Formats: C-alpha cells, structure tokens, sequence
C-alpha cells in the first residue's frame, strides 16, 4: 500500500503477535480477507426554531473480521486456544 | 472521453478541507460514489382551525402554524473510495479517534460545512493487492447561517 | 478508389519506468487480428412519462488488443511489460505507476497517440495446436486519454 | 414589506425636482438592495465579517473551478430581507469579461 | 415488378450545436449493413386471472446503426460528432443537449424525418482484420420522434 | 523466416512426494491440443465518478492443459498423479502438499519452469468415439509462480 | 388515463404549484417514477365467544414518492429550496 | 370515509362486511395510459 518500500522479497503479511512475550501464535494460517470496522454515534438535540444541534461524539471499540483456512489439526486447536484465552 | 477537460461550474473533484486549518487534506483518494441525504419531519396529526373568519386572516393562519410542524434534521453524506498509500489511512484514523474534528466537503456543486466522521470501513482482499477499499460517512454538526 | 490497406503500419510504446525510451512493433501475427478494439460507450439514455427522452454523459474505457508472432523480439518486450509488478517502483500516488503511451501510424501518414493507461493481460507461456504450430500471442491494453490526433 | 432611499447609477442619494428624499416601496427596493449587495466586497463590512463577495480571492485571482464564485454570489443575493430563492445563475466567462446573470424570486 | 434497391441513398445529419448547418453521408460500407434498426414495440399486454387479455401503450425508442467506409470524410465527421461532450454549451428547457435530426431519402423519392436524439456508440480507433484491410466503422443513434412521407 | 514448430518438445513433471524423481512426457495426442493455457490477468481497473481511470494489481493464477495418447505410459503416470490424495502425508509450513514443478523445453532450446501447483482434473475411464477410436486424455494443472528463460 | 379527452397535443404531465401564489416551481424536472401510497389501521377487539369485532378506522397522511433527473444546476438549487421551505 | 363497507366475491368465496385498509398507485413507462393498483380489505364483523 505504498508507504514502506523495503525491497526484501519474502516479507510477512497478517500475523498475530502476543503482546506479553512478543511471540507469534497460529503463524501457519492461510488468510483470505480482512475487514476492519469503525463505529461512532453522535448525540443530537432538536432545537426550537427548526434546526438541530450536535454536542458530542462517542466512539465504540472497533471490530476486525478475518477469514482463514486451516491446513492441519494443530492450527485448529491453536485457534481454539486463541479464542479461549482469558 | 479525454477527461481532465472538466467543465467549469460543475468540476467533479472532491475537496475536503479541515475547518480550522482551511487547507485541503487526503488529496490522495480516488472516489467512486457520493450520496447526500437531507431528511425532515412532518406533523402527522389532524390539527384544528377556526374556519369562519375573513379569507386573508385565515390565510395568515395555517402559516406560522405549519412552521410548527416542519423542523429540519441533519445532513448525511456517504462516499466510496480506494486509498492507494498509507499515510492517508493513518491520517483518517487519527481524525476518527478525535472528538474535536470537523471538515467541509465539496461535491460537484453542493457545499456542506461543519461535518464529522461517524462510520468508517476498510476492506482488503485479493481483488486489490496494493490498495484498500474505504466507506466513510459524515454528518453535519450545526446548521449554517 | 479508396485504399484501406494495412501494410506498413508501425507502433511505438513508451513506458514511464520499465522502458523510458520505448520500443517499436513491426512483426504482426498472421492467424489473429493484428489490432482491434471494442466499441466506445460515452453516452446513455432513459425513458420518461411524457413519452420523451433524456440523454446524458457516462464514463467510458477503451481496450485495445495487439497480436504478434510467438518467438519474436516484440513478444519478449511485451512479455517484459506484462511481468512488471504494479506494487514496486516507488512513485507519487494517483498517477498510475508506469504509464504506457502508444503511438500508431497508418500507411497514409495519419498519426494517433494514446496515453494514460497500462497493459492488462496476456499469455504466460506458448501454446501448441494440433496442426503443430504455435498460437500468435495477444495482449490487451486500457487507456484513459483520447488525444485527438488524426493529422494529415 | 421593505423600503429604501432611491439612489442613482452612482450610489448617492438622488433627489427629485422637489428635492424630496423618496421612500421607495417594494420590488424596485429589492432590485436596488440586491444591486448594492452584490457590489459590497468582502472584508469591508464592519460588525459583520465574512459578508460580501470574494472578488479578490475567487474571481480576480487565478482559480480552477469557478463554482466558488457562483456560491458566493448566490449567498450575497441571499441574506437580503425579501429574497426567497434564486432561479438561475449562468457565469459565462466568454471573452475577457466575467459575465454574470441572475434572476431572483421574491414574496411579491 | 417491385424495386427494392438501395443504391442512390443519402443521409443529411445536422446537430443542434456542434454541426448547425449539417453534413451529408455518401460512402457507406460494403462488408457490414449500411443502415440497420431495431424493432419498435410501443405496446404491451397483460393477463387477467380469468384468462383475459389487456393491452396498453408503452414508451419506445428507435435505434439505428450507420456504417461508413473507414478513412473517408464521413468517418471523421461522425468521430467529431461522437467526441462532443454534453458538458459544454447550453440548452433550451426541455430540449436535450444536441437535439440531432436525421433526414434519410429513399432512392425512389420517399423521405423520413427523425429527431430528438443523439449518438451513442462508435469505434475510437480503426481495426485491422485478418485479411489485411480495415473494418467498416459502425455508429448508433437513438431517436424519440417520428415522421415520414413515402409518396413522391 | 521465423520458426514456430512444436515438434521435438518435451515435458518433465516432478511432484513433491508421489514422484520425487520425476517422469517425462513424450507422446502428445493428435486430435486435441498438446499444450494449452488460459490468459493471465494480473491487473484490473475501476472507474472514478469524474470519469477517470485507476489501475491496480490483482492476484492471478496460471492454468495449463496437456493431452496424451490414451494407453501410453504418460497416461498411466498422470492417472497415478491424479489419484494421489492430499489427505495423506505431510508438508513443510507454507508449502502446499505436493508442490509440483513443471519444466517445459521449446524445440529451439528455450525453457520454462513453473512451480507451486498441482493437478486438479482429468479423465478416469477411456472414451470410445463413434468412429471406433479412443479420445485423447486431457489433464489440467494450475500454478502459482512461473519464470521465463528464452535464451539458448 | 381516459377521462379527459383534450385534443391539445403539448400538455403537461407533472407540476408542483405554489398554493399561495399559483406559481410553478422546478418546472424543469425530468421524471422517472411517481408512487402514491395510502395507509390506515383498523382497531379490532377480541370478543368472548371466539369472534372478533372492529369498531372504527383511522387514516394517516398519504405519501408521494417521485424520482427525478436534474439536467442542470439551477434545478438542484430549486430542489434544495423546495425541501428547506417551511 | 370511516363508514364504508363492501362485499367481495371471488370465483367461489364470499366475504361480506369488508373495509379498505391499504391502497397503492404506481405510474411508470410500462403503462403510459393506465395505472397499477394494490388494494387490501379486511372483515369488519363475522357473519351469522
């Protein structure tokens, strides 16, 4: 997407990294699509003359949807552990 | 079919201008669609009148009263674009995370001032190996004077 | 007596990065159509209720097909153009990286120039037929600018 | 529902043979008002900034699109007490001139 | 004996703004049909649940395809007519920009007048086919008004 | 003079696990095309609401079809390749089971290597035409990456 | 739609009239569709034997939906003013 | 009218004491001299 121009050939696409131990989990995931959604709601008040005013905006957490293929069993239960982690 | 021969008075270029800086931003986008919605609310109740006065007196009425019953709601603007580079993407997201961001959007001939981002989507797929699809929405903050 | 012969046609393609100076095509395949394009669609219409009509502008692309003899030098050059990657070649955005300009000439002497576009598709390897020959490769372009060059 | 004091082709008080400063009634008061409004320039009105036509930034300066001139002129035609809506703006720019035509709708 | 020949046919095309005085068509192509058109269906019908029939009136356009010999003056005139973008100039209310009328005469003497229409499709660049010649360029119009005086 | 012959060409197929050492193809059928392929489209384009043109890069596969005389050794080898199920055995990370390499040599001397692909369709029992002979077996491959070295 | 038999050729299909001044507004509007909708709700009471009775009916305002094409810029301003009028 | 009732007869089905609830009208280039209608009825009271 422009920006970085590295000339490194074998770079890496989407990868989840653990933020505690700087480790990759489920590194062998065949990714198909990535969708990122942002959302916010602006509260509006209905005035007297006939106009309509806005006073502030509230931001909610974003969401990411990933579609993958699992080429083995280890990827499947690695994904299960990824979800169950608390 | 040459393009870049844009007719005056209707030049189809999307210009977005920061409201305090008044300088154009995100001039790296390639937009494909623009939509404008301008709703309003209309009273839906039977309403009553005197109905035996002089004609022009009653014409003075049924005005002013109708003004009480039509109040204009904000303006919604939708666009669709493809973002080629990176710095534009982070600039848009930084503007999104701020509560105090306003912009003025100019379409072919329609001016809309004091807007604000409400919704934003980004999609990446094998259909575009070096770009991303965007879906941003704006909504007017305050009416003009 | 109108001469519509296609003998002596030459074409030059210049590129922004891959071929900054350009090359020329003169070996045009025999079995296939040496050059062709689809019909341009710059207008539209629709129907009203008074019975009338309404006409308006519309966006329109232009696509051109070029065929060459397999094994020729021009085939190698167009193959190089097809192998170019759009992601590479650092440049300013929004200016269609590696713009390719095509200049074509007729036997008469009329010259036409087309710009603002790039190569779109073409073969990756050669193809064998039952007759034992090799198919003539085809390459498709898309352009953006209709430079009105029909000079005498 | 409006009124004004009549002026000549140069914007002075115009007096009759009797010398009476005349209170013009509607319509031609609207024409005089819009003529004065379109000629007022931006940054001249004290106590009301951002009112006027931006000739030196939108028309006389080198400009790309020329919709800004239409918007500014339409706004200056508006803000008059009596104007309801604007029917047509053309913006010819044929020759060295900058041709502007307009037709407005009032309550009367 | 009935004579149904087409030799000796002419077309005069005049456009509202681009070609105020009009131009003539004389060099019609030989490989493709000179004048073609699509069927006109200004009617429709619907079925009622008892098995009945109901017929109404429907809005219907007319389409015509005109082919010329490539490289002639007619070809360049039609190319100029096709490149006329509708963004420019100004139109009377309820008129459509470039209201073009086409008057075609049958060789017998009968004439037909079509109006309220524009140009849609056409070739941007010439096509060199297998044999080594140039294909006859074809263009399309759409009209919404009718006449015709087939006795002369 | 240009030489576009196909006689004297060869194919060597290497599979990751089923055929570690590889096998060769020499008996290409005569009723159907020996080597065929589908166009490559690594580019796309989209239209902008002002009428402009924007071109990007797209992910594109490569498809190849080969045909052999029924009942030869090449046919049985390709049948063995087709019956290999990806469920069995294993693979290195990011490799795809049975990464098949295909090396094609042109009769001139130039050659081409293709990798990261597999066989995906073909016949299972022989077809007997109405003339009393057997149709040539045709199998289709697919590949992810390619190369070209046309010097010799 | 039958009814009137004019014999006038150039008539007018659709027109918005300013009911105060009997004036046409946005007369230059090519029209693609016109949809008209009526709506009413009847209040039903659920009896004892097993039947169901209705006592009266209520009528809400109708809605008209029109799809148009604006061949110029003046028409767009006229449409916006038509909306903003109060 | 709040006080309108009709009896509708289909091929063989009788439905008495009905009342209009919904009505639609559409005009399009498909029909240049007619209009499409979508009426809806509902029974006011049961029969005896």
């Amino acid at each position: 997407m422009l920006g970085i121009f590295t000339s490194l050939l074998s770079s890496r696409s989407f990868s989840i990294v653990d933020q505690n131990t700087n480790q990759l989990v489920a590194a062998d995931l065949r990714i198909s699509r990535v969708n990122t959604r942002f959302s916010s709601v602006g509260q509006r008040h209905m005035l007297e003359d006939g106009t309509t005013k806005m006073d502030s905006r509230t931001i909610h957490p974003m969401e990411i949807i990933v579609e993958v293929f699992c080429p083995s069993i280890d990827v499947v239960d690695q994904i299960n552990q990824l979800l169950l982690d608390r | 079919m040459n393009s870049f021969l844009k007719s005056i008075l209707n030049t189809p270029t999307l210009t977005i201008r920061d409201d305090v800086t008044k300088l154009p931003v995100w001039k790296s986008l390639q937009v494909k669609k623009v939509e404008i919605y301008s709703p309003a609310s209309v009273v839906s109740k039977p309403l009553a009148t005197k109905d035996q006065t002089e004609a022009q007196v009653y014409t003075e009425a049924l005005d002013i009263d109708v003004k009480n019953g039509k109040i204009i709601q904000p303006v919604r603007l939708r666009i669709n674009a493809i973002c080629p580079d990176l710095s534009t993407v982070e600039s848009i997201m930084n503007a999104f995370n701020d509560n105090t961001s306003t912009f003025a959007i100019t379409s072919k001939s329609i001016l809309a001032d004091k807007m604000a981002i409400m919704t934003l989507d980004v999609d990446q797929s094998p259909d575009m190996l070096n770009a991303a699809e965007i879906n941003m929405e704006f909504e007017q903050v305050e009416p003009p004077v | 007596m109108i001469n519509v012969s296609g003998f002596g046609t030459g074409i030059v393609i210049v590129s922004a990065s891959s071929f900054p100076m350009g090359f020329s095509l003169s070996k045009f395949a025999d079995d296939e159509s040496p050059i062709s394009s689809k019909e341009l669609e710059p207008f539209g219409y629709e129907m009203l209720y008074d019975g009338g009509l309404f006409a308006f502008d519309k966006a329109a692309p232009l696509e051109v097909s070029v065929s060459v003899i397999a094994g020729s030098e021009d085939d190698i050059n167009l193959r190089i153009l097809l192998n170019s990657k759009k992601g590479s070649f650092r440049f300013l955005p929004g200016i269609i990286p590696d713009m390719t300009t095509l200049v074509a000439t007729l036997p008469d002497g009329g010259r036409t120039v087309l710009s603002n576009g790039t190569i779109l598709k073409g073969p990756a390897i050669d193809t064998i037929q039952n007759t034992g020959r090799r198919k003539g490769n085809t390459y498709t372009f898309v352009f953006g600018s209709y430079l009105g060059a029909q000079t005498a | 529902s409006t009124s004004t004091i009549r002026t000549g082709t140069n914007n002075d008080i115009l007096l009759d043979d009797n010398g009476n400063m005349v209170i013009l009634r509607d319509v031609e008061a609207c024409a005089q008002d819009v003529r004065a409004a379109m000629l007022m320039r931006t940054g001249e009105n004290i106590f009301d900034v951002n009112s006027g036509v931006g000739y030196f930034e939108y028309i006389f300066s080198p400009q790309k699109s020329y919709d800004d001139a239409r918007k500014s002129i339409a706004d200056a035609i508006l803000s008059s007490p009596d104007v309801t809506g604007i029917e047509q703006l053309d913006i010819d720019i044929t020759g060295e001139v900058f041709g502007v035509d307009a037709k407005v709708i009032t309550i009367h």
